[PDB]
């Protein structure tokens, strides 16, 4: 990309969405690319997630107040590459050069599921997937993140 | 010309009778260079140098034009590096470096970045 | 700046030369200490048209070096002999002080 | 000439660190996974050699993470495995290495998303 | 197997000069605790001679008995000479680090370390 | 406004002055040693 | 809100401070420990909303590049107000 | 009372710089370099910078040039006074320490006013240049450059026509050309001999072919040649402050490529994109490309040289750093030979030697 | 003609390539791999065996009177078997020019010394066994530099950590400044700051 | 000006009443650094100066360097920065003279 | 360009007068009663010392001293724990924890620097994006203390509510550099 804005003009600012006590949905910052509603759709079975309107004003989310409160939720986090949403838990508390990474497993089920767990000095700070195609298919429960 | 009373140069004398001892040091590098073999390299290379240069010395006889002939600095320099030359031609001489490469190395030792 | 003019001989004799016109010191003749605001101008690549960065860059125009006679590939090392460049030409001695 | 050495090549007593950082402590070789923040895969593509994480603790002043290992920070990337397995078994480091892991191929298809008889028919655009 | 050698055809041929070393420390050592006015007894400093050579008997590949050899003989030019302080030779007994337990339980009693 | 960046005024700056500059002074020296012999003499009188 | 604990601490915007048993308290003893008397808590709530006309409207803090990046907030919901992330200063519109 | 053998025992400012390097980014090591060579500060990070600059493949403006070598050849005053001042103090003449450490109090000024630090400025960044140069101070080196020729000539009345400082300077220290080329020598202590060589003459790096000045050269290798080449440099040194500020270019003074220098303090207040960039620079670093480089500048001392080493991340994998010093005090037991004590500690002073860059 | 990016000539590459030529049909018994690169400096890399050989030619050769020597580095790489990469910086002031000679080491297959060809050698051969533990043959002195004298440990070394594994304090019991093992307040925070991402297709490394 | 204030320098360290610690204090450097401290004759006081002093610097993380002069030699007086403006460290010094001018010595002994 | 600096152009030219110049030059050391004139003019000049407590060294708007932790001129913390004015500091002088303040809001649990790592280099100024910590002007805080060279939020913000009077105007005077 490059290096300057030739945009001299006022930018947009969207609503926010209070799904629930995980997902941290800021949209002034969403780049309508749709990773969302596909996972919530053929990963999670869910389809309580689209596009309202059109143009710059379309508006990813419910039309809605609704708590999109699934047991496969919290990828989200991992999929949105920009940071509309968030999770609760982490919310301003490290950042990703301070962590270290250790590759651990689960624990909570049986299933298996490789992870990452990121430490800042000598704590815990969140939980993140491994990618293994057998198992945690770049995919983990909420309770174990 | 003159006798250049002052080389710049600390630690070097002024070589009086120029235009000899060049004459004597190329003479001895071409004499030494016979003993290598044909298809060496600095063989040829020194050889044809050693003759430009002496073909310098035999054409002009004022150190000043000899000196702006032969680019390497004052005559007393150019005589230093001929005898140098002269050192490592029988050290070459003994090392043998014309022969094909010895013990190639492994794959990844030169490859940058890794 | 205050030598009372009999003191400022004494010193500009046993000195040698005029020193109250080139003091140690620093009375009136300084750039002062606070200024206008400025308004610091802006460099090319700001032309705001026909600059894209693929075409001034210079971190992306690098190559691997070239190789000659490696000995992994067959590569082959009357030929002249050669230099690493031409002779340093030669020093001239200066004009405005060539012995000090 | 040449000589011909038969045992495990050996250097501990060349390196200069205690017995204790040599014979207790435990070595991982791996590729590391990728971020699942990122889609990028470029810090990938190299194996590392970390080690064993050790005891920090709370400084009773200000709450920094104190230490009493020099290995902690310690990191080594090798282009390939048995590079990385040498360089341990030289050094004298038990080591656990972690095959390689590489995500599986897939057929993809836009086509899919608007079928007339199967379920990849979305639902949304 | 198929590699150079440094110094030693052969281990017989480094244990030579590994026992030419061991002389030379036994016979410095009463001069450095004179030197210099160490507060030790010149038996218990060759005994940490033979402490720090065994240190090290596990070893069988020549080369590293030859680097082993080397830096011995830097440190005892150090030690010969007065480069070092009582401060670095007396590193070596390690007079303030408590004992690192060789038990396990005790190692379970203060520490998660193995 | 137009731009501001503490370039040099128009017209360079003065010449600086960096050659050496030890003035040859002092007397001539038979002037000297004559003053020393006189005083001597007029001493020993 | 500086008030103090049982053992005579002063507490701090980050709620810090050190139990009865806690030994680090010996420290603050000849001594005191440096707190903020001005929480920006309860001053940042020292101050009033900014109506305006616009459902879309810029912050800055105020002196331009003094201040902070330039961010728009969205004021369609009227329950609540907007908020900026780097101040904390609050908008709505009529 | 006369010497037969020295042999320096350095490693007493050696700290781990260059391993603290390849831990670090190529921004966040940019001081060591004003703390290797701690009086000749802006050369260090002026030889950086052109390093990273060429492993880049990317230029600075002429501003930028044009100030980076005025602070160059004010460095070079500095380290001259200092060397030239300690050298007398080890002699015995110590009234030139206390004249010329006013001026460098002054040339502090400068430093604290174009950067905030009197010493360790960090403004020469890779990509030219930290922050422009205030208004009113270019009057202000011009006045201090208009006197510091009489300040020099104070100096050179006290103590070059001495007796004391010649017989106690000449034929000591005496070094042969061959000799100081194959010890590795570099500077006035090759120019002292009487060897024709000054990398800002042969090998410019920033706009030194656009400036006109003279080199010292010395006919006898004895400590007065030496020295009045020091003075001399001084000298030359102030005929290209008069050049640099008689032109002084308009412009950027960093090169306007925000993926290597940052943006300005109010573009990435407006922008997105110059944001980024900000963040990006200021947290991880720009990713300078796989290779390798050794550059060298006439440091007062010699070849300041850096041998980097390099790879897509942001951190450099090797730096060496060469130190003119290094070599002269290998050469420190050649040239005290038949000499004493005090001509050894007038040896020492003369080779210009700080321990930051040796041991480093 | 763009300003922002560095200035390019091609006389000084071509000069270099033919003197790299020249190098290599000349020296054929050790060397390997010549190279120039896009920045114009050129870097011959060497058998170990051929040191002496080859510096000795470049610096009394008459086309060659690399007769300086600049630096003496040396690079570790763990990945390669042959660990050291030396480095030899040289200029010439006849020509105005700079090459740079390279070999290969390991712990244990140590290189002739070069102080028979350039004096300024002996202290970075200290400095290079010192600090990455190459041992150097025919050497007059060869001790440490840099380092303490009670001191174990090749520093730069990339498997060495940065903060060692000794500490130094002074103790009343003994009224030494003794050495303890090494316990820091706060940690060295390494930061993981490499981006996933390729910057540079030219040096793409395929699998 | 120091001997403004009767603080001139002196080579040796028996005929010295304080050390200032201006600089790098390395591994190989403490020795003497301690046996400098030691041979002050007392009463003597120290001055660490710069933060490659009162602590371990720039050059904490290093494996030749002691992280601060506390270590080695007891301080009196820390003063910061890197470097230190000599305006600074003149305002340690006076700091150091106001630190003597309440030493209540023959006060206490009186008290014993 | 070059020139020599002690090289005679030729020599061999002597008479009696230069002779004597030379024997009166020896002989009455008139090449130190130079340097005697020198110093002693050097006692007549005005000296270049002050009297430092009441009258100081001459600094700039962009010296580098003394940190604080600035806040908005409502109060408002400044600081967002945005964390790379630790990312940058080549010291590793500074540590941040942060978390929400129960206002929602992104805020520090923590700021602190070891000014005994500091190397007052102005990075963490130069990077943070809101102006929050500056290094200041003072010099002066000398201690008797290490542990009182190792600052927190507390002690910042106290400095910085102390020295905003100082700090605004010099942040005046220095943007449009910056
Ligand atoms: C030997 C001659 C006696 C000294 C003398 O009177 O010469 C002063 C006078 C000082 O000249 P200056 O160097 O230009 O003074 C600098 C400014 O005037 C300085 O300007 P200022 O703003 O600093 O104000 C100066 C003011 C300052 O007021 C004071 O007088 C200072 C307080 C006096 C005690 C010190 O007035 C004086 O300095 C008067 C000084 C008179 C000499 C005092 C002798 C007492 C010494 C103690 C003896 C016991 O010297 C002469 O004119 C004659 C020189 C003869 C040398 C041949
Ligand atoms: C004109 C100028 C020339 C003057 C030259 C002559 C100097 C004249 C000095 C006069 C002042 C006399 C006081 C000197 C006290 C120095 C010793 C001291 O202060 O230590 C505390 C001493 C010792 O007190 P202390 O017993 O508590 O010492 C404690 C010991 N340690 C440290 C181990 C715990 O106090 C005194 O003894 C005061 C009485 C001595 C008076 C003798 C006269
Ligand atoms: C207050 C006290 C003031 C006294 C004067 C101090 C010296 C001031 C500087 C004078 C100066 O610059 O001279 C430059 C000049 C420098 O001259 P020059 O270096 O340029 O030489 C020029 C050419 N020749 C060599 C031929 C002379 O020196 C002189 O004017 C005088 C030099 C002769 C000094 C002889 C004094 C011998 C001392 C013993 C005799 C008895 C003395 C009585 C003592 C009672
Ligand atoms: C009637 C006929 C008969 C008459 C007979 C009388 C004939 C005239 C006699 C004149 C003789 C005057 C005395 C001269 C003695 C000095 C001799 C000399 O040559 O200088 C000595 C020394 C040498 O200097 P240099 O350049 O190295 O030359 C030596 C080369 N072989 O140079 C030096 O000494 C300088 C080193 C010492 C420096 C010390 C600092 C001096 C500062 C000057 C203070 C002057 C104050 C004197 C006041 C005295 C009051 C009591
Ligand atoms: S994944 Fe994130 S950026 Fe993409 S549409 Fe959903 S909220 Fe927007
Ligand atoms: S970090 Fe990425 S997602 Fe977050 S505000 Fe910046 S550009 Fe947007
Ligand atoms: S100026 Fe800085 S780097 Fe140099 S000694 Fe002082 S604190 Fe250390
Ligand atoms: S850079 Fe500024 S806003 Fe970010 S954490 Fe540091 S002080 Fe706070
Ligand atoms: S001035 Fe530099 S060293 Fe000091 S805290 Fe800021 S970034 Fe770190
Ligand atoms: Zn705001």
């Amino acid at each position: 990309g490059s290096d300057r804005s030739r945009f001299l003009e006022g930018k947009r600012a969207v609503e926010d969405k209070n799904i629930g006590p995980l997902v941290k949905t800021i949209m002034t910052r969403c780049i309508q690319c749709t990773r969302c509603i596909r996972f919530a759709s053929e990963i999670a079975g869910v389809d309580d997630l689209g596009t309202t309107g059109r143009g710059n004003d379309m508006q990813v989310g419910t039309y809605i107040e609704k708590m999109f409160m699934s047991e496969l939720s919290g990828n989200v986090i991992d999929i949105c590459p920009v940071g509309a949403l968030t999770s609760k838990p982490y919310a301003f508390t490290a950042r990703p050069w301070e962590t270290r990474k250790t590759e651990s497993i689960d624990v909570m089920d049986a299933v298996g599921s490789n992870i990452v767990v990121s430490t800042r000095t000598g704590e815990v700070m969140r939980i993140l997937p491994r990618m293994h195609e057998d198992i945690n298919e770049e995919w983990i429960s909420d309770k174990t993140r | 010309g003159l006798l250049k009373k002052t080389t710049g140069l600390v630690g070097l004398a002024v070589c009086d009778t120029p235009h000899e001892r060049l004459t004597i040091l190329y003479t001895k590098t071409l004499d030494i260079l016979k003993h290598f073999p044909k298809h060496a390299a600095y063989r040829k290379y020194t050889e044809q140098i050693t003759n430009e240069k002496l073909d310098m010395v035999k054409a002009e006889p004022d150190v000043k034009k000899l000196e702006a002939l032969l680019q390497g600095g004052e005559v007393e320099e150019v005589i230093l590096q001929a005898e140098k030359e002269l050192s490592l031609a029988r050290k070459m001489l003994k090392w043998k470096p014309w022969e094909p490469l010895v013990e190639e190395p492994p794959a990844n030792q030169w490859k940058w970045p890794i | 700046a205050s030598a009372t003019r009999v003191i400022q001989k004494l010193r500009n004799w046993a000195s040698g030369q005029d020193l109250q016109a080139k003091l140690q010191l620093r009375y009136q003749e300084i750039a002062k200490r606070t200024q206008p605001p400025p308004k610091l101008p802006v460099g090319p690549s700001h032309k705001l048209s026909n600059n894209y960065y693929c075409t001034r860059d210079g971190r992306r125009e690098v190559v691997p070096p070239s190789i000659i006679m490696s000995s992994q590939k067959a590569l082959v090392s009357e030929k002249k002999a050669v230099t690493p460049a031409p002779p340093m030409k030669r020093w001239e001695l200066s004009k405005d002080q060539p012995y000090l | 000439q040449l000589i011909t050495v038969d045992e495990k090549l050996d250097i501990t007593t060349l390196t200069g660190v205690p017995e204790e950082h040599i014979k207790t402590r435990k070595v991982r070789i791996f590729v590391p996974a990728r971020n699942n923040m990122q889609s990028g895969v470029n810090n990938t593509k190299k194996w590392k050699m970390e080690f064993d994480t050790r005891e920090r603790w709370e400084n009773p002043l200000m709450g920094w993470a104190s230490t009493a290992d020099p290995l902690s920070n310690m990191v080594l990337t090798f282009s390939a495995k048995e590079d990385a397995i040498a360089f341990a078994e030289k050094n004298g480091w038990s080591y656990d290495v972690e095959e390689k892991k590489v995500p599986k191929p897939k057929s993809k298809s836009y086509g899919a998303n608007f079928s007339w008889n199967k379920r990849t028919r979305v639902s949304t655009k | 197997t198929s590699v150079k050698p440094i110094f030693s055809r052969d281990l017989n041929e480094a244990k030579r000069r590994v026992r030419e070393l061991y002389r030379a420390w036994y016979r410095e050592v009463p001069n450095t605790v004179h030197l210099m006015q160490l507060d030790i007894t010149v038996k218990q400093g060759r005994d940490k001679v033979r402490e720090m050579f065994m240190k090290n008997a596990h070893v069988t590949d020549p080369r590293v008995v030859d680097l082993l050899v080397i830096k011995g003989k830097m440190e005892l030019q150090e030690t010969i000479k007065v480069w070092k302080q009582r401060t670095h030779v007396m590193r070596f007994f390690h007079e303030t680090e408590t004992p690192r337990p060789k038990d396990f339980l005790s190692k379970f009693y203060m520490g998660h370390d193995p | 406004s137009k731009v501001k960046q503490d370039m040099p005024p128009p017209g360079g700056y003065g010449p600086i002055d960096y050659k050496r500059n030890l003035p040859r002074r002092g007397l001539s020296g038979y002037s000297m040693f004559a003053v020393g012999i006189g005083a001597l003499i007029f001493g020993y009188w | 809100g500086v008030q103090v604990s049982p053992s005579g601490e002063k507490i701090t915007h980050t709620g810090q401070v050190y139990d009865e048993k806690d030994y680090r308290r010996v420290r603050f003893v000849d001594r005191q420990k440096e707190v903020n008397e001005n929480f920006a808590i309860d001053l940042i709530a020292q101050q009033p909303v900014n109506e305006v006309e616009h459902r879309i409207i810029a912050c800055d803090g105020g002196g331009g590049a003094l201040g902070h990046p330039k961010v728009y907030i969205n004021l369609d919901k009227e329950t609540k107000t907007g908020t900026c992330g780097y101040c904390g200063l609050q908008f709505k519109q009529h | 009372e006369m010497v037969r053998k020295c042999d320096p025992h350095i490693g007493l400012l050696h700290r781990g710089t260059e391993k603290l390097i390849e831990y670090k980014t190529y921004l966040q090591a940019l001081p060591y370099f004003d703390r290797l060579d701690y009086v000749s500060m802006m050369c260090n990070e002026q030889a950086y910078s052109i390093a990273v600059e060429k492993l880049l493949n990317i230029q600075p403006p002429p501003r930028a040039q044009w100030i980076r070598v005025l602070f160059g050849e004010i460095t070079r005053i500095l380290n001259h006074i200092m060397a030239v001042t300690t050298h007398a103090l080890d002699i015995g003449a110590m009234t030139p320490f206390f004249w010329m450490f006013e001026e460098r109090e002054k040339m502090f000024e400068f430093y604290e006013r174009v950067s905030g630090a009197r010493m360790h400025a960090a403004y020469i960044r890779p990509g030219g240049v930290h922050q422009d140069l205030p208004l009113g101070l270019l009057d202000d080196i011009y006045e201090f450059s208009k006197n510091f020729s009489l300040r020099i000539d104070e100096v050179e009345e006290m103590l070059t026509n001495n007796r004391i400082w010649r017989n106690r300077t000449v034929d000591i220290g005496v070094v042969t050309a061959e000799d100081a080329l194959n010890y590795g020598f570099s500077g006035v202590m090759l120019r002292g001999s009487g060897i024709q060589w000054d990398l800002r003459k042969t090998q410019p790096y920033d706009v030194y072919d656009q400036v006109e000045f003279d080199v010292p050269i010395g006919s006898r290798g004895d400590c007065y040649d030496r020295y009045l080449c020091r003075v001399e440099e001084m000298r030359q040194s102030l005929r290209i402050i008069e050049q640099c500020l008689n032109k002084m270019p308009p412009g950027e003074i960093k090169v306007d490529d925000a993926k290597v220098s940052p943006p300005k303090r109010a573009e990435m207040k407006t922008s997105m994109e110059s944001l980024i960039h900000h963040f990006k620079l200021y947290t991880e670093g720009y990713q300078v490309p796989p290779g390798a480089t050794y550059t060298a500048i006439e440091a007062p001392k010699g070849e300041f040289g850096v041998y980097l080493v390099s790879d897509g991340s942001s951190r450099p994998y090797r730096c060496k750093i060469k130190a003119p010093g290094f070599a002269h005090l290998a050469g420190l037991d050649k040239m005290s030979k038949g000499h004493m004590l005090a001509d050894v500690v007038a040896i020492i002073g003369t080779q210009d030697i700080v321990f930051g860059e040796i041991d480093r | 003609k763009r300003p922002t990016v560095r200035p390019r000539s091609d006389v000084t590459h071509k000069q270099l390539s033919a003197f790299g030529e020249y190098v290599a049909e000349i020296l054929p018994k050790y060397v390997q791999q010549v190279q120039v690169s896009c920045l114009d400096e050129l870097e011959i890399c060497i058998h170990p065996d051929g040191v002496i050989p080859t510096l000795t030619f470049l610096r009394d050769h008459t086309n060659a009177q690399f007769k300086s020597l600049a630096d003496l580095t040396a690079v570790d790489v763990p990945t390669r078997q042959n660990r050291f990469e030396i480095v030899y910086n040289l200029l010439s002031l006849r020509f105005n020019s700079r090459i740079r000679v390279k070999t290969y080491a390991d712990e244990l297959t140590p290189i002739d010394s070069i102080v028979s060809v350039h004096i300024a050698a002996n202290w970075y051969e200290r400095e290079v066994w010192d600090m990455f533990g190459v041992f150097f043959f025919n050497h007059p002195d060869l001790r440490r530099i840099l380092t303490d004298y009670g001191f174990e440990g090749h520093p730069f070394r990339k498997d060495f950590p940065l903060t060692g594994y000794v500490e130094l304090r002074y103790d009343d019991e003994v009224k030494r400044v003794v050495a303890e093992p090494v316990e820091l307040a706060q940690e060295f925070r390494k930061f993981d700051l490499n981006s996933p991402w390729e910057a540079f297709p030219a040096y793409r490394q395929p699998p | 000006d120091m001997d403004r204030f009767g603080v001139v320098f002196r080579a040796s360290p028996r005929q010295a009443d304080v050390m200032i610690v201006a600089g790098t204090l390395t591994n190989k450097m403490a020795p003497a650094l301690r046996k400098v401290y030691d041979q002050m004759p007392e009463p003597r006081y120290v001055v660490s100066m710069g933060s490659c002093a009162n602590g371990g610097g720039y050059y904490h993380y290093s494996y030749s360097v002691v992280r601060g002069c506390d270590r080695i030699v007891p301080v009196d007086i820390y003063v910061p920065g890197c470097p230190p403006t000599a305006e600074a460290l003149l305002y340690g010094i006076l700091q150091l003279q106001r630190k003597i001018k309440r030493e209540q010595k023959l006060k206490i002994w009186y008290r014993r | 360009t070059y020139k020599y600096v002690n090289k005679k152009e030729q020599e061999s030219e002597v008479d009696m007068k230069s002779a004597t110049d030379n024997a009166a030059r020896i002989l009455m050391w008139t090449e130190l009663i130079r340097g005697l004139g020198m110093t002693l003019s050097y006692l007549f000049r005005e000296p270049a010392t002050i009297n430092y407590p009441f009258e100081k060294g001459p600094l700039s708007p962009r010296f580098r001293g003394e940190h604080a932790l600035r806040r908005y001129p409502s109060g408002e913390e400044r600081c967002i724990a945005c964390k790379l004015c630790e990312a940058i500091c080549p010291a590793q002088a500074i540590t941040i924890e942060a978390e929400p303040r129960a206002d929602g809001s992104r805020r520090t649990t923590r700021y602190d620097i070891d000014m005994t790592k500091c190397i007052y280099c102005g990075f963490c100024q130069e990077a943070c994006p809101v102006d929050a910590i500056v290094e200041g002007p003072n010099f002066e805080f000398s201690t008797e203390t290490h542990e009182e060279l190792l600052y927190n939020k507390e002690k910042l913000l106290n400095n910085g509510d102390k020295w905003e009077a100082e700090i605004a105007a010099n942040i005046q005077a220095d943007y449009l550099y910056r």
